[PDB]
């Protein structure tokens, strides 16, 4: 019921579920660190400029956090305040920054007020080199270095004792200073003594007791962490080389065996490149892996002079070797570790981003819904007949004639095949047999090898020289693969929509529904049924979470540019569940419209449907106004809200030169005339209806009014492709 | 029946002989250098490589003679073997802490004497 | 904890095995069964570290099939409830905590961890930190426990482990 029924949506208060809505004083922080986080090593939204993203950013996180939107809303909806049609990443980009920058903030006021609570016990045990309370400060001041500030806050938690009752060198802030600035101003201990004159001041008259505590302060201190950090994981050329058995155990199938003498790689051949990057973790594992960069010798030359002294007479000798030392033993422990796992945690980033963003193109480019419709556009859509054959060697091959509503109508079987060594006419008897009593509209063959395409191209030519597509006819069979009619045909809509069929009549419905309805295909399936499709190799390797997130909102931003049938998801079986990838109701509010809808007859009669029965809220059903269409209001079945009717209706009578009388049904020299085609077009400008908008509805109508003058001319627009047949490449 | 808090323990293991972490990281080492040599032959077991790498994160010392120093400062007081490893290998920096993990030490020995064998075995430590 | 203990075990050699490579091979048979190995009654065998004698190898009447008796050193690791022990934390979970000793793992549920000891879920690393964010207990991070209970699991081994007492943490 807080899902269901509570006030915010369901995919915005899935969004912001660290980041629990957006205030006034934080919008711009958020905005500013989604902005600064969301293109670093990749020249991600420079489309969109920095000042420009920036606002977007900082226009779509006030927007979800004050008005419940979601990212599908904040970029139709809120297209003035993001990229006006920049990509369909900058609303993920939007809500990824201002989580990150929720969950930044956290984390900052956690660790601000525990350096406070540690300055406060530090300060009153040191006045009841000592403990200072200012870098709590310092660590919960930056919220955008969470990498330098986790550093610094555990070197400096257990620098300071970490007590919970309730002079060797340099400094550390000189230290630091003159190493991060590439000429050490400050050098050691410039006094007379010697190592033996500070080793006699611990309890082990060893000379190595100072080099312990100043390799626990270099590696335990801010500057240090910064002053490392960006300079080998900018740039790192990966010499990759194979290893004695990873030579032979590879065998050029990972990143260390592919180049056995090819060195050089950058971070970007790692980062930007996701297969170097996938097989360089991967071969790491078992066997080997060369990842190196190659650098230091040279980045450790120079922090060498710094922090030493210059002269040596045992004063300044031996404060410079003091120096030396402490800093040979402070760069094998804190630099050289933090360098090794920067440059580790870098390349699995570079390679888990390029395994998400692969996996996310093929989502993108595969989730669009471009069935093969009658004449590419008697009775409503097209008959698919789904052939799913098995073998075409003599062995039972299904058929099944689906029709062009969602549903299958018939089926038959093929047992006769070119079995037999040689029978030419059996097949095609066979073929003939099943065609002349059943109606098809389209022909939807499988393929398995090349019996399979010969069988197929036999069954055309049988069915295109004999009139089999409509037995009055020619029907031309669109030849598709048989890639989704075989997952889908084994799954659970499958099995409950027919558990007497054998596999091939599976297979056949399986290739009727999905060649001509991918997104009831895709979302009528769990998602756990769009994980079984490989979208690259690369994708293994990376964290699972990227790419699910990535076809989420792939299929949710594609179910709301395309439109969901609120008649579509009632009566027909393949036509319902696609309430689930819909802008501001997901799964728990489509599964609450359904059943309200199944147990009470309530039928999508209007956009307001769900506002005058109770099934929703104000903030989910004004979220999801773009997203929710019906069979009949006028406007309801479009991407019109129900605060952009009243000016789709004036820009509909001042089109047409109607008269104005309260225009809302009655109109339909404007509305079903305005609706079959365009009108008039330059009777509605777009400066008159932003002047209109300004004042009288609070609101800019300069990127709305193209959206609100083509969803009251063509409702139910789909944004998915047309409809494209595999040949050649594509077909093999 | 058997537990360690109350020095109890099973007669075949009774009579049998605790090792030090620096101890067996010695012994698993030199093995390993046995049987990575003398060509010929089967790797280790992943057994023995993670009893390698625990036991290397945990080496107090290194240097047998490390290990016979504790040792023998151990044995010449009238602490149980069992004591001799547990009180080995952690190195509490107070006594009050071997009191507080070990129960056996509580009104065992003086508490400056048991601080004693700590800070022997602490001036031991690498 | 780990231990040695003079073990002893009796092959039987197949006569193929005669001949001038016999009690090498002997040798080679023990290290081949006894290695690598736990047990019910001494735990975990880690491996043999001498051989205190081969027996005389009684001839099996009827068949060839010579039985060597071998008494042989071995190390072993057998721990017992209530030893305290230096341990790496492996894995941070809200549902407890899962730690390596040696050969064996240890797991502590919430319940055996003090109450300030909260859940960190939603960072990037599961840890456990107090309310402050001044002892952070992490993953990896080489955690004290003293194992209240033994398990054996054919052959192998599964304690459990604590955080009730003091002093459980980082030294």
């Amino acid at each position: 019921n807080e899902i269901r029924a509570t006030d915010l949506p369901e995919r915005f208060q899935l969004r912001s579920i660290p980041v629990k809505g957006a205030e006034d004083d934080e919008l711009e922080e958020e905005a500013d660190w989604i902005y600064r986080n969301a293109f670093a090593t990749p020249t991600i939204s420079l489309s969109r400029k920095g000042p420009s993203t920036i606002q977007k950013i900082k226009e779509a996180l006030g927007f979800m956090r004050n008005q419940h939107f979601e990212v599908p809303f904040i970029a139709f909806y809120r297209k003035e305040y993001v990229e006006p049609e920049l990509h369909i990443n900058d609303l993920w980009r939007v809500w990824q920054w201002d989580e990150k920058w929720t969950q930044l903030r956290i984390r900052k006021e956690n660790l601000t007020r525990l350096f406070e609570k540690m300055q406060a016990y530090q300060y009153e045990q040191i006045s009841a080199i000592r403990a200072l309370d200012t870098t709590d400060m310092e660590r919960l001041k930056d919220v955008q270095s969470m990498d330098e500030l986790k550093d610094v806050y555990n070197h400096f938690l257990l620098y300071y004792g970490r007590d919970i009752p309730k002079k060797f060198g340099l400094t550390p802030e000189q230290f630091g200073e003159n190493l991060r600035d590439s000429y050490q101003r400050h050098e050691t201990e410039q006094f007379p003594a010697e190592p033996l004159e500070l080793a006699k001041d611990t309890p082990e008259a060893v000379l190595e007791g100072a080099r312990y505590m100043v390799a626990l302060q270099i590696a335990r201190e801010p500057l240090v962490r910064q002053v490392l950090r960006q300079t080998f994981q900018e740039r790192a050329k990966l010499n990759i080389t194979p290893t004695k058995k990873g030579r032979k155990d590879v065998d050029e199938a990972h990143y260390a065996y592919s180049f056995k003498y090819l060195k050089n790689k950058p971070v970007k051949e790692l980062r930007d490149d996701q297969f170097l990057k996938i097989c360089l973790a991967e071969d790491e594992g078992l066997l080997t892996t060369d990842i190196s960069i190659d650098l230091k010798g040279t980045y450790f030359e120079e922090i060498k002079q710094f922090y030493y002294r210059d002269e040596f007479s045992h004063q300044v000798q031996e404060w410079n070797r003091q120096r030396t030392m402490a800093i040979e033993r402070a760069l094998q422990q804190f630099l050289y570790v933090q360098m090794a796992k920067e440059l580790k945690n870098k390349l699995l980033a570079e390679a888990k981003e390029y395994v998400i963003k692969a996996c996310s193109r093929k989502l993108y480019n595969w989730l669009r819904v471009a069935p093969y419709r009658p004449d590419q556009q008697q009775g409503k859509g097209i008959r698919v007949l789904g052939i799913a054959f098995s073998s075409a060697r003599d062995h039972p091959v299904f058929c099944a004639l689906v029709n062009g509503e969602g549903e299958v109508t018939d089926f038959l079987r093929l047992p006769h095949f070119t079995e037999e060594r040689e029978k030419k006419a059996q097949d095609i008897e066979t073929l003939k047999k099943f065609l002349l009593n059943k109606k098809p509209h389209v022909v939807t063959v499988a393929g398995e090898n090349r019996d399979a395409q010969m069988l197929i191209e036999d069954v055309k030519r049988i069915v295109h020289e004999l009139d089999q597509g409509q037995q009055l006819s020619s029907i031309g069979v669109e030849l598709v693969d048989n890639e989704l009619a075989i997952l889908y045909m084994n799954s659970k809509k499958s099995e409950a929509e027919f558990r007497d069929y054998p596999p091939v009549l599976r297979q056949a419905v399986s290739l009727a529904r999905r060649i001509q309805d991918p997104l009831i295909e895709f979302a009528q399936v769990c998602s756990e049924d769009i994980l079984c499709l490989k979208f690259h190799p690369l994708q293994e390797h990376v964290v699972k979470e990227e790419l699910l997130n990535a076809l989420y909102c792939e299929f949710i931003n594609r179910v709301n540019e395309v439109g969901v049938d609120v008649n579509r998801a009632i009566a027909h079986p393949y036509s319902q569940a696609l309430i689930q990838y819909v802008c501001g109701l997901g799964p728990r509010k489509g599964t609450h419209l359904l059943k309200i809808l199944k147990q009470n007859n309530t039928r999508l009669e209007s956009r307001t449907q769900l506002v005058t029965m109770c099934h929703m809220g104000p903030k989910v059903f004004m979220n999801c106004a773009g997203f929710l269409k019906i069979d009949t209001e006028v406007l309801d079945g479009s991407r019109v809200h129900p605060e952009t009717y009243e000016w789709a209706r004036k820009m509909a009578v001042d089109a047409l030169e109607y008269d104005e009388s309260a225009e809302d049904a009655n109109p339909a020299g404007a509305l079903e005339e305005i609706l079959e085609n365009p009108e008039r077009l330059k009777d509605l400008d777009l400066d008159a209806f932003a002047e209109e908008l300004e004042r009288q509805g609070y609101g800019d109508k300069h990127i709305t009014l193209y959206d609100i003058r083509a969803e009251l001319s063509c409702r139910y627009k789909d944004l998915r492709t047309a409809y494209r047949s595999p040949n050649t490449e594509e077909i093999f | 029946e058997e537990d360690a808090s109350q020095l109890i323990f099973p007669k075949e293991f009774e009579t049998a002989e605790t090792l030090l972490n620096s101890e067996v990281h010695m012994l698993l080492e030199h093995r390993k250098q046995q049987n990575e040599s003398a060509e010929d032959e089967q790797e280790l077991s992943e057994v023995f490589m993670k009893t390698l790498n625990y036991t290397a994160r945990f080496s107090r010392f290194k240097n047998r003679e490390t290990i016979a120093s504790v040792r023998s400062l151990l044995l010449q007081k009238k602490l149980h073997k069992f004591e001799l490893a547990c009180l080995a290998n952690l190195c509490p920096e107070t006594a009050e802490e071997s009191k507080a993990l070990i129960p056996s030490l509580e009104g065992r020995f003086e508490d400056e004497e048991l601080q004693q064998i700590l800070d022997d075995i602490q001036t031991k430590r690498s | 904890m780990f231990y040695h203990i003079s073990l002893e075990h009796e092959i039987l050699l197949h006569p193929r095995y005669f001949g001038p490579n016999l009690l090498n091979t002997v040798k080679q048979k023990l290290f081949t069964e006894v290695e690598g190995t736990c047990t019910g009654k001494y735990g975990f065998v880690i491996a043999v570290t001498t051989i205190d004698n081969i027996g005389a190898g009684v001839i099996q009447p009827g068949r060839g099939f010579v039985l060597y008796p071998v008494k042989y050193k071995a190390i072993v690791f057998r721990p017992f409830k209530g030893e305290v022990v230096d341990a790496v934390v492996t894995q941070v979970n809200k549902v407890g905590l899962f730690t390596e000793i040696g050969p064996m793992s240890c797991f502590i549920s919430r319940h055996s961890i003090p109450s300030e000891m909260e859940f960190d879920p939603n960072s990037n690393p599961p840890c456990y930190k107090t309310m402050d964010e001044d002892i952070v207990i992490q993953q990896d991070d080489e955690i004290r426990l003293k194992i209240v209970g033994t398990r054996v699991d054919k052959n192998d081994i599964f304690a459990i482990g604590s955080l009730m007492d003091d002093y459980l943490g980082l030294v």
